[PDB]
């Protein structure tokens, strides 16, 4: 009775998302550089976020936050291209800090 | 075998396609 | 002129193990401070050229 | 090899050929193991095996290389453009 | 053989 | 009529079990599930010589096949372990700016070593030049990440192959491993990720060289009596 | 010596033939373990080419068919307040267990969607849960 990798996947949580685009998730503050935010959500990527002017302080790392998710991975494909350009990188905004 | 596996359909989160502020409109 | 000594042995194995890179000294000392600022930030003139 | 001396031209080629050997598969240890027919840009090589004793009938270039990696019997045609690079 | 003339002792010898 | 007997005894006495060095406990499916390796990159980035590797596309996402990793991170994880157990040169390769500074760590734990910086061209074609005539080469160079920071292959992996070196590497859905010897499909974005491969790889090398130890000294206290 | 030609054959089809023809005097210290424990494909060069006229990768897209239900309880009722933790891995949504209760009630025997649909809906009010619709 091992579970295999297909029964792993379809109950996921990222399955069950199903689309990211308008997705509130929470993420955590893993990394800060000045006001640039990197926080992770659980994706493939992390999401770069400018730091609130509100309550600034209160961001740190290991803050857990709330995000809107608008793409998990921002990518292109510009004229000439074989291939898309990727960021390396998520596209969400910042909504405020969560507290339970 | 396995039921978990993946299924054949169409994207069921497909939106529905963009129509002109004149479509349908004589 | 000072002279570096023999990065590795007998058996041939280097002694750092940024060895071949080409400039172990100077890398390690570039990944010295870079663990520093690391420590320092979760832990948080006039005469000298 | 390419140098303003003819000599350091000789000396870069030979030693560095030497870091790009191939292994030759010799049926018998004298000729190829089937008919070789192929076209290198705009060369044509077409390598025929054949029985001991009927040495190298090929091009003279071919007849060099072919004792280089010890071939000793082989016909071949080249057609096309007789560059020796290709 | 057609013998290339043989590098002597490097003559740079650092 | 002794260095026989050591040989057979040490180095080809290991070359006769299937995993010698037990690296089926390291990683399950289950654990690679959990560091996320199976994300891969979107559709758009897919390397054609990668689609065999790949599970499908989840919304335009690459899911990489964990059924495929496990058995190709047994093979690579087997592999390190035989050359470390041979106090062979294991050097890690890796251009991603993130991870920097934990690769070079996890070498530096382990005994081995790290080229995380900026391959200078000729480290491997032209060593003897750079580093001296008596220069040992790796032999063994495990690439964390296969691609450089323009998201093209790391010109060690063809140098590595020019120079008959067998490579380990992490390949994502975007990587091209036809010159890879023991390719591993797996994401290398991810921090759990990299975390993971760098915990097995260092616990591989360290258990075969505390176990190339542990033969020796049995044989060489038999040998006296 | 070696042979420097990475595009022709494998680091081991290359070794093992110089090996054989006596140019490598020692074979390497890889190449007993290579040949004891070899890859599943053999690391040879090959060059990627465009697809061109009808040709198409064979990945496909992965759906299940919970989709269905997913898709359209997010068309009525859109993003759950609660937010996705996908950190845990157990973690179940709103939407997940608007499925679960879905498909509860599909083992019951009910063979019309839009009821099961409502039928779903009106179990997990009673349950407590928020279904704030887009209206
Ligand atoms: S979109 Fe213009 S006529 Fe329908
Ligand atoms: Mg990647």
């Amino acid at each position: 009775n091992v579970e295999s990798f297909a029964s792993m996947l379809r109950h996921s949580p990222l399955t069950q998302m199903g689309p990211a685009k308008d997705k509130l998730v929470i993420g955590r503050i893993f990394h800060i550089v000045e006001n640039d935010l990197y926080i992770d959500f659980g994706g493939k990527f992390h999401c770069v976020c400018r730091r609130p002017e509100v309550d600034g302080e209160k961001y740190q790392k290991g803050t857990r936050v709330r995000l809107r998710l608008l793409d998990l991975e921002l990518t292109s494909r510009f004229l000439g291209a074989t291939t898309d350009t990727t960021v390396l990188e998520a596209n969400a905004v910042l909504l405020g800090i969560q507290e339970s | 075998s396995n039921e978990d596996l993946p299924i054949s359909m169409e994207n069921p989160y497909k939106e529905p396609l963009k129509k002109c502020i004149l479509c349908g409109k004589h | 002129p000072r002279q570096r000594a023999i990065q590795w042995g007998e058996d041939g194995r280097p002694f750092h193990y940024l060895f071949y890179t080409g400039k172990q000294s100077y890398y390690s000392l570039m990944h010295d401070v870079y663990g520093m600022l690391l420590n320092l930030e979760k832990h948080q003139v006039i005469g000298s050229r | 090899g390419k140098a303003t001396d003819r000599m350091d031209a000789f000396r870069k080629a030979k030693n560095r050929a030497v870091h790009h050997l191939h292994y030759i598969e010799r049926y018998e240890d004298h000729t190829i193991f089937h008919d070789i027919s192929l076209r290198f840009k705009r060369t044509h090589i077409k390598m025929k095996k054949q029985p001991k004793g009927y040495g190298l009938r090929c091009h003279r270039a071919i007849i060099t290389i072919c004792r280089l990696i010890g071939i000793k019997d082989m016909y071949a045609k080249v057609s096309g453009s007789i560059n020796m690079l290709s | 053989a057609f013998v290339i003339p043989k590098k002597n002792v490097p003559t740079s010898k650092r | 009529e002794d260095s026989t007997d050591f040989n057979d005894k040490i180095l080809n006495e290991p070359l006769k079990h299937s995993d010698f060095f037990n690296v089926k406990e390291l990683f399950s499916v289950r654990s690679l599930f959990d560091a996320r390796v199976h994300l891969g990159h979107k559709a758009g980035c897919r390397h054609r010589f990668m689609e065999p590797y790949i599970f499908g596309s989840r919304l335009d996402h690459d899911i990489i096949d964990l059924e495929q990793t496990a058995t190709h991170l047994q093979l690579a994880l087997n592999f390190t372990a035989h050359m470390a157990y041979r106090k062979g040169i294991i050097l890690f390769i890796s251009r991603n700016r993130q991870f920097s500074y934990l690769i070079e760590n996890m070498a530096r734990d382990c005994g081995e070593y790290a080229h995380t910086r900026y391959f200078r061209g000729g480290m491997l074609t032209n060593a003897r030049l750079l580093f001296g005539p008596t220069v040992r080469l790796p032999d063994l160079i495990i690439f964390l990440h296969t691609l450089n920071n323009i998201f093209e292959p790391h010109v060690a992996v063809r140098d590595a192959a020019k120079m008959n070196i067998p490579t380990v590497g992490i390949v994502d859905t975007n990587c091209n491993p036809c010159l890879i010897t023991y390719p591993v499909p797996g994401n290398d974005d991810s921090p759990l990720a990299v975390h993971l491969y760098c915990r097995l790889f260092q616990t591989a090398i360290t258990r075969a060289k505390e176990k190339r130890q542990q033969v020796e000294a049995l044989y060489r206290l038999q040998g006296q009596k | 010596a070696g042979s420097r030609l990475e595009t022709v054959g494998s680091i081991f089809s290359r070794t093992r033939d110089l090996v054989r023809a006596g140019v490598l005097k020692e074979k390497p210290l890889w190449f007993d373990v290579y040949d004891a424990f070899p890859p599943l494909r053999e690391p040879v060069f090959q060059r990627p080419r465009v697809r061109y006229g009808k040709a198409k990768a064979p990945i496909q897209d992965i759906w299940y068919h919970e989709d269905r239900i997913r898709a359209k309880f997010y068309s009525v009722y859109g993003s759950g307040q609660r937010a996705f933790d996908l950190f845990n891995p157990n973690f179940k949504s709103t939407c997940q267990r608007f499925v679960e209760k879905y498909t509860e009630l599909q083992k019951l025997g009910e063979t019309d969607e839009e009821k099961l649909f409502v039928e779903t809906g009106k179990a997990l009010l009673a349950e407590g849960v928020i279904l704030r619709r887009v209206g």
